[PDB]
RNA sequence: UCAACUUCAG
């Protein structure tokens, strides 16, 4: 639903590296060159990036309960 | 490399990222235990469930 | 009859890694050293939080899940720091915790991003190692999230939260000499990045008289403590526990005596 | 034990209320066993 | 107590026996609100 | 509450 703080596998913080990783995409960098920018190299901090669903984003259509 | 030891494992091993589910399965919905709790109205015997 | 020697030889000293060779060293020993690195080594990490209003999508437990594992930074305070079982005040205090708040509010139209920027502790010294943020959630126009939170010492015994490390490397014979590892064929496994092996050879000659020695570590910072302090502290905190225990035992052997 | 003429039905037992229970719910209303519900219709019968 | 409406997102108070219809906008479904008592959560 | 139904587990 939203990025992990912390790989599963190490612990390495990689939830403040979900916007970085998304703007490099845009900017042309291939999804592999752009987590080796973000600094993750062993392949279970990139699976955590790379394989990630971002919901909130879904979610935060739905109008709040109390405004 | 062993964890509790460090020596290394002789046989290496097949390690690598596979995609896993978790099952709505659960334990904790499933342990039950009874002891001369509630009891049916017409055999008298324990309750089903 | 008596321990040995060992030696260090540091290679590469980052703000986020550190890799040292030991030699002269027993193979438990270089492991249990790993070992504490990633258990037994103090760090500070948010352990209570009380959501006073959470209206964000994410639910309260989820939000307090995120914010403990933030790390924060605990280089000198950790060890001034009281366990809470320690402290006699009750509950938590400025010696036993350390207390942060969240007040956060969209009232923009875009998303705000509620990031690790946003808590704010009572004491500088402990701060979200912000000096991009870690994102705790994301906010819609009118969804507001406040909480209180305490942060406390521990070690990744207790949980994964107070790991001080993200990936603790360790390796010896980096080339195959022990035969501790037997390949059944040999040529296809990748030269290691310490292995002095010419190309040709896929594996030292077998050493019947050899030992582990000469041990490999690549100690990788989460932030919350220098790499170096991780090293220092897990081996300061081994050698307390080895004191303990043999007090213990001279007790123990003073009241069989 | 049995002689030929009991076989024949001319006194209908009828069970006790431990074999018949009466289904209570809520407090607000009591079903009755479907045992009760023939008796009752037999009884009708019968009294016609 | 007060419920918050479910469409217009305003909190009425609505009395016990009294018909659950928001006013202003006349929505069926209220919701209760947060507890003013505050539960404590390890971030475990 | 009880009967019925369906869906699952091994
Ligand atoms: C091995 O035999 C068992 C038992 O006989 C018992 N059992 C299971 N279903 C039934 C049933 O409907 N009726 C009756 N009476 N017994 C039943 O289950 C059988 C196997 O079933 P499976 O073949 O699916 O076991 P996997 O080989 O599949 O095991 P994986 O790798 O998943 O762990
Ligand atoms: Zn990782
Ligand atoms: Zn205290
Ligand atoms: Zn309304």
């Amino acid at each position: 639903m939203i990025i992990p703080v912390r790989c599963f596998t190490c612990g390495k913080i990689v939830g403040n590296k979900w916007e970085a990783y998304l703007g490099l995409l845009q900017a042309e960098y291939t999804e592999g060159d752009a987590l080796d920018a973000l600094g993750l190299k062993r392949y279970c901090c990139r699976r955590m990036l790379l394989a990630h669903v971002d919901l909130i984003e879904k979610l935060l259509n739905y109008a709040p309960l109390e405004k | 490399y062993n964890g509790f030891t460090g020596r290394k494992i002789t046989s290496q091993i097949f390690i690598g990222p596979t995609y896993y589910q978790r099952l709505k399965h659960m334990v904790d919905d499933k342990i039950h235990s009874r002891a001369r709790g509630p009891i049916q109205i017409l055999n008298r015997q324990p309750m089903e469930g | 009859p008596y321990a040995n020697q060992p030696t260090v030889r540091i290679t590469e000293l980052t703000d986020e890694n550190v890799k040292f060779i030991i030699e002269n060293t027993d193979l438990a020993v270089a492991n249990s050293i790993r070992r504490v690195f990633i258990a037994e080594v103090p760090i500070i990490a948010i352990d209570w939080v009380q959501i006073d209003a959470n209206s964000s999508v994410l639910h309260d437990e989820f939000i307090a899940h995120r914010l403990g594992l933030i790390p924060l930074t605990s280089d000198d305070i950790v060890d001034k720091l009281q366990y809470s079982r320690d402290c006699t005040c009750e509950e938590f205090c400025p010696e036993c915790s350390v207390e942060f708040t969240l007040d956060v509010r969209c009232n923009e139209d875009q998303t705000r991003h509620v990031t690790s920027r946003d808590l704010i502790s009572n004491s500088p010294r402990v701060i979200p190692v912000t000096s991009d943020d870690i994102l705790i959630v994301k906010l819609r126009k009118g969804q507001e999230l406040r909480l209180r939170a305490y942060a406390k010492k521990g070690f990744g015994k207790e949980h994964a939260k107070w790991n001080p490390t993200a990936g603790v490397a360790f390796e010896y014979d980096p080339d195959n000499a022990l035969r501790h590892t037997v390949y059944p064929k040999p040529e296809e496994w990748p030269k290691s990045e310490y292995s002095e092996l010419d190309e040709d050879e896929s594996q030292a000659p077998y050493d019947p008289n050899g030992k582990p020695e000469r041990f490999y570590y690549n100690v990788e910072s989460c932030g919350s403590l220098r790499p170096e302090t991780i090293v220092l502290s897990a081996l300061s905190g081994l050698k307390k526990k080895l004191s303990d225990l043999q007090t213990q035992l001279s007790h123990e052997i003073q009241s069989d005596v | 034990y049995a002689r030929p003429e009991w076989m024949i039905v001319t006194v209908l037992p009828v069970p006790p209320l431990s074999v018949r229970p009466a289904v209570v719910m809520q407090g607000s209303a009591r079903n009755q066993d479907d045992l009760t519900h023939k008796l009752a219709d037999i009884v009708k019968i019968n009294n016609q | 107590m007060i419920y918050i409406c479910g469409e217009c997102h305003t909190e009425n108070e609505i009395k016990s026996r009294d018909p659950i219809r928001c006013r202003e906008c006349g929505y069926r479904i209220m919701y209760k609100k947060r507890t003013k008592r505050l539960v404590v959560f390890d971030a475990r």
